[PDB]
């Protein structure tokens, strides 16, 4: 039931919705569990925007309970890949990867609205079999656990013994008490 | 949300 | 279904069932999957019978598709503790614990009929939770699989690095290939 | 539902079952699909009247659907363990597993009715993985195939590349088929 | 949910979806395990593709979590039957048989990302019947076992000895470890 | 909730349920569908009568509503084994296989109520498979319809081409029909 | 998901679905279970096709596995009745019916990949209710089976005896073997 | 929970239930549904009491809301076979088929309480199948219809056209209604 | 999934579906069970096609596997009352009702392919309630039984007594024995 | 699947539904069971075409299973408010409502089929609860029998009392005895 | 795990439950939903005690959450035709026909304790078919509600119109608003 | 149920 | 359905 | 069911 | 509960 | 499917 | 089942 | 798939 | 299972 | 993803 938009540039009369309004003004809204069909869609958006002008601004508008960990990645690489500079912002709630997504914009252009929540925890998992089978994503699992406690330390600027300990658990956090861990570089007024 | 994103 | 029986020792006419008949001939049978329901009834047969006379020898009589590690370990401990000698007999069948057991026997007391089967496999398992609860599973179930392998190296005779490499797998044996492996010492005919 | 009997040895007013009132006559009942738990009752019916009078002879009165592997050879072997000797009778059908055990019975003793029906064919399986654990399933089931065709061909004395031939499917006989087959000696009248 | 763009090449104002827009730019999307329907899909496009040009490069951009055997190869066929050249990129997984397109793509062109994973495993399978019906699934699955094994080692470089002991097992592997291997070319930055 | 009763021979105070006091009247009741558990206690009910007194009458008190045909011949041949004379009466109802051992009691002895039915068809089956499996189950079911239809001309008098045609779908008869048509010899009053 | 296209003849900006812009180059997919609603549709197109132009060849790009009997002989039936020339091609599988259809195409004209299979098999079934309505789907399957082997034996160019013994059972094939028995002309590269 | 209870005859100390020390007093219950069951219990106690005494009366306490037709008239003609007289109460409620038995009893000796209810309405049923296999149900059903009419006729003494149109329906009646129409002879107090 | 078709009478790109370009050629399509949504369509196509031009030919491609029977009579009726002339083709299968309206032709227009079959057997049904609402059920089955009979007779040519005989049951044709049966009057080759 | 038509009046290509090329020649189909949501489709169409041309016929091409009271009053007093005249034909069915509606036509226009059938009914219901709240539901529902039978009456010709008397049940009728009956004046040819 | 109890009178160890040690001292107990099966017991208990003192007094010992109708009257009217006199005590509750008997009890033995409930409401019920079936429940129904109220008005002492219109609903009461009502005579303390 | 059955 | 309805 | 079936 | 009823 | 039905 | 099984 | 299927 | 267990 | 795939 998202409404309808009618606009009008020079001809005139040309109907669109109202979230192909805003990617025409260079926004992308993440307002979903991460999956592996999401993110097809977010790797795809980037590089269209990034072909017409090559040095304009983007945003990404972040607002999700997590989820996968690959379709992160796939998101974290791609923004590093291209030219222009991205911008995150927080509405609501950023839960275990929007997070890891939420620190990985430009320094000095991350921003956050006075009443939002931050929460980091390391990875779920699960496994079956024989004592063979378990060995082996018992492994994979803390080199992945490893991995991102080692992006966290040099974007915010916390050492790594810190994060190593913080995490643990569910660990929720306000938007002033985020300014000074290092997740964000600004509030909105 | 601009000023200044966008 | 299973029938009764009418016995006189020298009043007369006391009627049994059918397995209470035989543990008045030292005789225990083991023809379910090990359970811990299971194990608490065979730990209470075995002590009863080394109390009238603690010199008689005793039978098992196995036939059963494996089930649970602590139990068949409970059973392991308390053949061991009495001063009786515990003898042991394939049927048809000697699976996962089954075949620690039928090993487990006096040396010189192990018996098999000529055509039954005998599989030996390493542990399964199950995890799930969060990457610190993994780690201890994976820990745990490894110590059971070095635990049982150094027994059935003594009981045997063989090495461990061929104990460690055999099973890794379903691995099914007769009655004559475990005569050398060294699983048992006699067939009966 | 099934009726008590009253019987007067000496004393008298003893009051059985029906189904052990037979027994006590040296009669065994076999009437149900083959299971493990029907074995180990079955296994330990014949080593009690083996017991008493060790040169008396026993009946076996099948009537089945067939049922597992193990079991059926787990009383095979038990047949011809003791002294005393066995004859089989049939009474309406002797499907997979009870035809192995009807011409196991003694060289001489192997009747049946006029109106029956007699069922021989190889056996099923199943199986599930990866690559690996298919090729050992289908290994065992084989030499199984090959075991039992290696009994019946000294049982009936037909050679052996006829009963690789003739089962293949289900094949099903009558009395009088069989008397010329070999699976019988006798039919009664 | 997937937006839709708006195009102007002379005459203006044609609104495509985000995925045929790319289409446009001969890149082909594989976000989905391998079915039957999807496979029909990418075959159809890439003959589509190379009927207008000839003599211009194709992508695939594969992220998937596998699937079928026959669908898999209907695609290897097709990729060396066209005149064109194709190239592969993997996004974030590439599991059992997207990383056999991985390493079918052309000497010299087989890009991947810096943090991705790459697996490799023997294939599953399931047979159900009589014995004889299992002899045959158990002589077709080792058929293509050693069918894709033989591709392997021509495509990545290495012995085949080395391709049998290897996967055995899921095996996991980095974007670094796989340029060692020899299942890629090149890593982007 | 079927009672019990008291009764009292020489010494007195012998307390049976009902239906166990009626065997000692040489009775035997029949209510339910026929299985292969019900058949089993009827043939060892039989066997146990004609042991005491080899020459004494016995009923059988039918009201059924059919079952299996293996289990029915079961019992027609141990009726025709035994030396003692076995007669029949109908209660209620005498439906598929019921009304196959109400015409195999003795000549002469084959009674029935007033109001009573009796009802004859020819068998039904199943079948699945491939066409092979298909073409055997069809060809074993004819044998046993046409091995019914000749027991039926002998006993009640018509002729055989009489027997194909008549039943051919569900022929319901009352108790003064059946009298002319053969099955029965007398009514009660 | 599958994508549009845009194609321009004189007038231009004209936008069909993919599969739709290979019919119009006289192309035919078939990657489905074949039904009723799959095979009215099929025959549908064919018709339409040899209307513009009689003289003129046609494809049909098989990907199948199997179905039914009915809608294939529809299929069969249409292909000989028109003037025009069909020419089939195996793109990964072709099942029960669809290597009836594969060698139905023209003498000279029948293709197929490098890595390909081919199975044949006889029909199933199913049959349930009185002993008479039995009898009739036994005999109406087996004509069946008569008439398709009739028909293999003067497309492939084997005799009859050999057809009827070479199926019977799941029986697989490569594209090598098949190019010997005769289903298929030659091989792409 | 029904309760015990104990009796001294003369030796003293004999328990019983509650439902065996009615039937030492020649009383017997029927306070169910009526099966084959139900039937073939009650059946086997009045023939039991016909035995002992045969010129002794017997009562038959009924309260049930009906069943089968087959088991009601299967107790009709035991009651009217036998030599003694059976006398019938109405308790709370006599539907279907109980109100076919309270009228059936002995002419003076049918009592009933004075807040009762007596129903008597015309049979159910059921058919399904073919066009020749309806025609043969409805045959069967209106025989019975006319058969139970031709009854209640001469026991009550209403004639024939009035019991065709009364019953029609559920048609209830009280305790002083049924005295007039003839069902009944006397009311207690 | 059914392809779209571009068609250019004198402007041109005029955009159908298959199945409504046949329409334009006055063919109708019946490849579905008939029920009363199914009827409403076709009743509303012939009439259609019956305004514009109405001395024209018109054509009904069946291929089904039967339904209603009042929905088949609204057909043939209506086939009867307009003013052109139907004809009827058989493809792949003719079953309950589908036969009724191949028979249903005009005389001489009655076309089928060789490798066809067709089906005929009486109603089906059903019926439940008491023994008032089962007298009318099977009062009305039988004179549809007698209506259908009746039109059968004159169309294809046979007597009625032979129609009354030969259906009875599931009785198949191909499509050679129904050229002497009377059923069609030509084949296609 | 309902196909579309082309339509030319004076610009042409203008493309309907073919429901919708009916109503434009002022026709009305109702061809499923009557609820709430179909009537008041059926009232606004007749309200529509009664505001172009106030005189001119409209048609309602009934066949319909019935269904609930009050839609059908309705349509029934919306026929009768307007000022054009409304001619109603049966086409297979008209069960317990249609009936109704089909009576409901103008005198002199009420058409049917040859074979067709019509049936009449007494009201169904349902009631639950205390005694206070049945009496009420038992009060109108009479008050609703009695209303529809004031109507048949006057629009047939038949008296009242025998309106009570024939419907008490399901009775079916032809197109001729209806006739005679009254619920229409013409059949087609 | 209702316990056991020992009772020595003059010989001593006789082991009864604790229920049938009060119906030793002539006590009853009601402590379930009121249905069929509960008050043919109660019935008989009752009968049994009235037979070997016919004067002496009997108590009930109501708790209960009401039930059927029937049953409630079976039992009103067994307590008035014996000799002895019944006394009848509330504990806890005493639902629906709870208190048709508490009310029932002899003039001036009616007690209750003090902290009880008691209950009156109207009958509830059910009704489904056609308009004429539901006309006869309707009656019914009304007929009991106004048999039950000629019963309370006596017992109790109020007038008629007043019972008629104090339930009309679920109307709670306790131990000393009932003793003004006129439900019982004294409390217990 | 006596007098008088039984 | 004409002639006459329509 | 005397006499005579005892 | 007596006195009075046991 | 013409020569003759179209 | 004698004579013979006993 | 041509040269020659097309 | 004797000789000699037991 | 180009330079250089585009």
């Amino acid at each position: 039931l998202i409404p309808t938009v009618i606009e009008q540039t020079n001809r005139g009369e040309r109907a669109y919705d109202i979230y192909s309004r805003l990617l025409k003004d260079r926004i992308i809204m993440l307002g979903s569990a991460i999956d592996d069909n999401v993110a097809n869609s977010i790797v795809s958006q980037l590089l269209f925007l990034a072909a017409e002008d090559p040095e304009k601004e983007i945003s990404l508008y972040i607002n999700s309970p997590g989820g996968s960990i690959t379709a992160g990645m796939a998101i974290y690489d791609t923004m590093q890949f291209i030219k222009p500079k991205v911008s995150t912002i927080c509405i609501g709630m950023a839960a275990s990867m929007g997070a890891f997504l939420l620190a990985a914009g430009e320094k000095g252009k991350r921003y956050a609205l006075p009443n939002s929540e931050v929460m980091i925890h390391q990875p779920l998992g699960g496994a079956q079999g024989q004592a063979t089978e378990i060995e082996i994503a018992a492994k994979r699992i803390l080199l992945l656990r490893d991995k991102l406690n080692k992006v966290l330390a040099e974007r915010t600027g916390q050492p790594l013994e810190v994060i190593e300990r913080d995490t643990d658990r569910d660990n929720f956090k306000s938007a002033e008490e985020a300014l000074e861990y290092g997740l964000i570089d600004k509030i909105l007024t | 949300f601009s000023p200044a994103a966008p």
